[PDB]
């Protein structure tokens, strides 16, 4: 009858919720989506630079 | 009829709960998504990004942008100082405004390390050599370059390659510091210092600027969100 | 080396000796729009030689008591060839740009500017219970320039120009988060900036909307000794990359 | 420059007062009441034609749009009577206008 | 969503420069703590988990409160959905240019007794009705009006007493996401109003009381709170540093980057 | 939060006097401060105010040429000075906070300024 069961947040046990209504638009906030890029933001070149080597040539 | 029981907690607003919730409008289709560039997933993507830090606050200069150039020139002893401040990444009023500062200014803990960036916005034909220090906290501020080697430190020498990165690290008795001042949970100081003097040929100004960066390893984190002291209100906007 | 470049765009070419590297976008490089995020049905046109091309806009000068300067991006472009050409008779088009800023100095001289490039960069007012008119927004391939004091509230429809709130209200040093480069006069000559469509539709009418803002400001000042060249300009130049347009009407 | 045409009221306790204030052109509902106390004390009423400001009681109200306007006080007290002025906050610079003292009947 | 952990170093005589670069290319330096000192192994648990999207904007927020009054003429109220009249939802939703959520809506409504002059007043519960229009429809214009139907526009009843009133709203947009900010005009003529209040069309919301005036006079008070939930997020922008003046736009007078310190040495 | 003027002053005409406003309560580089003069049988009248982050002050163009605004962040306080009196300068003069737009939440009790011999 649907009844996903995921993890919890622990430091260094499972969960069950269960959606009772039609749309997709009224089910609880997503909080256990961790995605991380900084690559587009803290090295947005064209030509990749090696960290040891010297940065201009 | 199945018998329930109802707990304490019930009919309350708690303003951070997460619960489901009837739709308003059934059957609604949305608008399909589109490949927008620049998504920002983590608030520790925004904080990676080097920003300039206002130095140079001398009571005229924060209406301006002197702020961010610290002044560097032709001495004629030995040893002196460029600048320092104690790093308080979000009560200190230089590390304040950053962009690192002012997500750190919606948290309440931090932990990590730090980077340094700073670029010689000279002239082509100036050298120089600094030592840029970092003190952890337990004595005084060093008065002397021969205090302030004592600690974290680089030495600095201007080039082809035009900056250089001192990396202040997490050296901490917790493993959480506090935003706020804390005398407990103090960081240290940020020091620089001529190593040599800056020498430049004729016809060619002595007096040179220093432009610095802040931002955060990959090791930084952020907990206990909270609401920023910077904006405020008294009547609506309208 | 990695201080030379060469950018080939139609009949154009941009040659440069030192330099840095070139920064693109948000990591992602212009492309034509798909075909499951269309939303017009009838069919584009991508001329993409005549106008993707480099157009050089007007000089500046830089003097040592210089405070900074700004284009808005789909409007310098206005008038030059047949790109501003193709902006007139239709009503969609969607642009990516390449950006090349160019300063020249002696190893004499001292500087350094911030080229950054902001989407959606609304202006302010002076009289804080209006808006600023379009001639003072935005001039055609000629800069509008920030002031180092305050413009008064006495002035009705101008643009708030103290320059460390860089127009927008914000920290000028916190615009290091757009894609950004500087220009060093000790190590750099030149800065090449590209960008990709940024947008929250697939198209967008290109008179009444600027989606784009180029500003070039000063951080450490011009300094020279006597004898040195005092005359040092900055030249910009654009040039559209995969540029595509819907809506062919009358000439507006 | 914009005039503000409001000069004595009588009006007993508990009784409906009206205070109206003629700007010479149209502000768009850009106008704020201030009251000042006999011992020259000024505080800010209403911050809009009708919005009360926090500490205010709820026997003032105002209403009105484009050119006229005016401000009711459906309760008389001794609490209310001082002088009450009208500002425009559109164009440079600020005008107030002229005061409107509030006085017993008999 | 864990950290990265720290490795060892050993001293280094060598030809390569970690900790040289160049910050004219645009680029932060990737460096790490092991590249210029001498370094121990440690393992960190420490997770980015907080600092999320999702973590930092889903939490309610009052975005408006407005009073109406049981027996007065001109007793109802309305607004004009937007989110730019409070200081501190503003500052958080304008870190990012475009943004894509679902929205949850919450409603606490108090109540106050005025001074009436009748002996031995005494009053139910009171029931209340908060009908939102899109923008098209027909608007009410007094208390016992027809508008207050609400045939197809949706419209929430409650009574004093119980829990608060809670909906759900999905992504309500013509485009594909929402603007925060907008660089242009409404006509193609390049005049009349300029910025985001010409993306601003999100219907109005209109609050009054069901019961009839009996014997005293009622002032209530609806606020409004809101949440987001399923975030997007796109094109992250610079925190703002002056105050904000008006809600339609972008306009300030201009401040100090920061506060001022005496000396540049001084700590 | 609140301001503090200084005590009533009394002047020759042709002299100049010098008030103060002394803001407690807040951060003072923040908000700007503005004077308004207050004649006894007239309505009030605005002067003009002073950023006290930029130190810019902007004048109404009646009050261009005899006022002048200064502050300082270290004490908190705002200055005015007139000068070239003539018996119209015979007023109560109020300091007051611009809230958000256009709006003057908090003011000054005022100084009773008066020219005589
Ligand atoms: C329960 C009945 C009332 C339903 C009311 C529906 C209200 C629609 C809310 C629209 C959300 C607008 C968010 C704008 C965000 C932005 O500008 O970034």
């Amino acid at each position: 009858m649907g009844a996903q069961v995921s993890t919890q947040k622990t430091g260094a046990i499972h969960y069950t919720n269960i959606n009772y209504y039609k749309d997709a638009a009224s089910n609880s906030a997503n909080r256990q989506d961790f995605t991380q890029d900084p690559g587009k933001f803290t090295e947005p070149v064209k030509d990749i630079m090696v960290k040891t080597m010297p940065a201009l040539n | 009829g199945l018998p329930v029981m109802t707990t304490p907690g019930s009919t309350q607003f708690l303003t951070s709960d997460d619960f489901q919730s009837p739709s308003a409008m059934p059957q609604f289709d949305v608008t399909p998504e589109m490949q927008i560039p620049g998504r920002v997933n983590n608030l520790m993507e925004i904080a990676e990004v080097d920003s300039v830090v206002p130095v140079n606050n001398t009571e005229d200069n924060v209406s301006s942008l002197k702020a961010y150039q610290i002044p560097v020139q032709s001495n004629s002893d030995n040893g002196k100082q460029v600048f320092g401040f104690p790093l308080q990444p979000g009560a200190n009023n230089v590390l304040n405004r950053t962009l690192l500062g002012e997500i750190l200014n919606y948290y309440t803990h931090w932990s990590g390390s730090i980077k340094l960036t700073f670029m010689f916005c000279g002239s082509a034909m100036a050298t120089g050599k600094f030592l840029l220090a970092y003190s952890p906290p337990g004595a005084g501020v060093p008065k002397n370059r021969k205090d302030a080697m004592l600690g974290t430190h680089v030495i600095w020498d201007v080039g082809l390659q035009s900056s250089c990165v001192l990396c202040v690290p997490w050296i901490s008795q917790t493993h959480y510091r506090y935003v706020v001042e804390d005398e407990y949970t103090a960081a240290g100081y940020v020091t620089c210092w001529y190593q040599t003097n800056i020498v430049v040929p004729a016809d060619v100004q002595s007096s040179c600027d220093i432009l610095c960066f802040v931002s955060a390893c990959n090791d930084f984190s952020v907990r206990m969100l909270k609401d920023t002291p910077f904006i405020r209100q008294d009547t609506f906007y309208q | 080396s990695d201080r030379v470049r060469s950018i080939t765009l139609g009949n154009s070419t941009i040659t440069t000796q030192e330099c840095a590297n070139v920064v693109v976008g948000y990591g992602v490089w212009p492309e034509y729009l798909k075909d499951n995020e269309a939303t017009a049905e009838d069919q584009p046109t991508q001329p993409d030689v005549a106008t993707c091309r480099f157009y050089t806009l007007e000089s500046v000068q830089w003097m040592k008591n210089s405070a900074g300067w700004w284009w808005k991006l789909p409007d310098a472009l206005s008038q030059m060839g047949l790109f501003g050409q193709n902006m007139q008779y239709h009503y969609l088009g969607r642009t990516g740009y390449t950006i090349h800023v160019q300063c020249n100095a002696s190893k004499f001289h001292q500087g350094c500017l911030l080229v950054v490039c902001v989407p959606e960069a609304e202006m302010g007012c002076s009289n804080l219970n209006n808006t600023p008119e379009f001639s003072e927004l935005s001039g055609g391939d000629s800069a509008r320039m920030f002031t180092d004091t305050q413009v008064g509230e006495s002035n009705a429809k101008k643009v708030q120009t103290a320059v460390w709130n860089a127009g927008m209200g914000v920290g000028v040093g916190n615009l290091t988060i757009f894609p950004h480069q500087w220009i060093n006069l000790r190590t750099n000559n030149s800065a090449t900036l590209v960008m990709p469509y940024i947008n929250s539709v697939p198209m967008d009418n290109m008179f009444r909307h600027n989606n784009l803002t180029l500003m070039i400001i000063p951080f450490v000042p011009l300094n020279y000794s006597e004898g040195s060249s005092p005359y040092v300009p900055i030249t910009v130049t654009i040039a559209p990359m995969c540029a595509e347009y819907n809506g062919l009407r009358l000439a507006s | 420059d914009i005039q503000m045409t409001q000069s004595s009221l009588s009006a007993s306790l508990g009784d409906r007062v009206t205070i109206s204030c003629r700007a010479s052109q149209d502000i768009s509902n850009y106008l704020n009441w201030y009251q000042q106390k006999p011992d020259g004390s000024v505080k800010l009423l209403i911050y809009y034609t009708s919005t009360l400001h926090s500490g205010v009681p709820s026997r003032f109200s105002g209403s009105g749009s484009g050119t006229d306007y005016s401000l009711t006080i459906n309760s008389l007290e001794q609490e209310d009577i001082a002088t009450y002025f009208c500002q425009q906050g559109n164009t440079f610079p600020f005008t107030f206008g002229g005061g409107t003292k509030l006085e017993i009947r008999r | 969503a864990r950290v990265a952990d720290t490795i060892s170093s050993r001293p280094t005589n060598s030809e390569s420069i970690p900790a040289l670069t160049a910050a004219e290319t645009g680029h932060t330096s990737q460096v790490v703590p092991s590249d210029t000192m001498q370094t121990r192994h440690v393992k960190n648990y420490h997770s980015r988990s907080e600092s999320s999207i999702e973590n930092f904007l889903c939490r309610s927020a009052c975005v408006y409160y407005a009073t109406y009054t049981n027996n007065s003429k001109k007793g109802f109220a309305e607004w004009v959905i937007n989110t730019r009249q409070v200081a501190q939802l503003r500052r958080k939703l304008e870190l990012f240019t475009y943004l894509r959520f679902d929205l949850e809506l919450t409603f606490v409504i108090t109540s106050a007794q005025q001074p009436s002059t009748a002996s031995s007043v005494d009053a139910p519960v009171q029931t209340h009705q908060i009908m939102y229009v899109p923008p098209g429809g027909p608007v009410p214009t007094k208390v016992k009006d027809y508008a207050w139907q609400t045939s197809t526009n949706p419209s929430v009843f409650w009574t004093e007493g119980n829990a608060p009133p809670r909906m759900s709203i999905p992504f309500i947009s013509i485009g594909n996401a929402y603007s925060c900010f907008y660089d242009g005009w409404t006509q193609f003529s390049r005049n009349g109003v300029y910025g985001i209040n010409t993306l601003n069309n999100m219907g109005t919301l209109y609050m009054r009381h069901v019961n009839e005036a009996g014997q005293g006079p009622i002032k209530s008070t609806v606020r409004i709170y809101f949440k987001p939930k399923h975030v997007k997020a796109w094109v992250p922008r610079p925190p703002r540093l002056c105050q904000y003046e008006k809600q339609k736009n972008v306009n300030f007078s201009p401040i100090g980057v920061t506060t001022s310190r005496t000396d540049i040495i001084t700590t | 939060v609140q301001l503090q003027q200084s005590a009533a002053e009394l002047a020759r005409p042709g002299a100049s006097v010098k008030m103060s406003c002394k803001a407690s309560g807040y951060t003072f580089t923040t908000y700007t401060m503005h004077w308004v003069k207050q004649r006894p049988g007239q309505g009030l009248e605005w002067i003009g105010y002073i950023n006290p982050s930029s130190r810019y002050t902007e004048y109404n163009q009646k009050f261009k040429d005899k006022t002048t605004l200064t502050a300082d962040k270290s004490s908190s306080t705002a200055y005015m000075q007139l000068s070239s009196l003539t018996f119209e300068d015979s007023a109560v003069y109020y300091c007051a906070r611009r809230s958000e737009a256009d709006r003057f939440v908090y003011w000054g009790q005022g100084t009773l300024v008066t020219v005589s011999a």
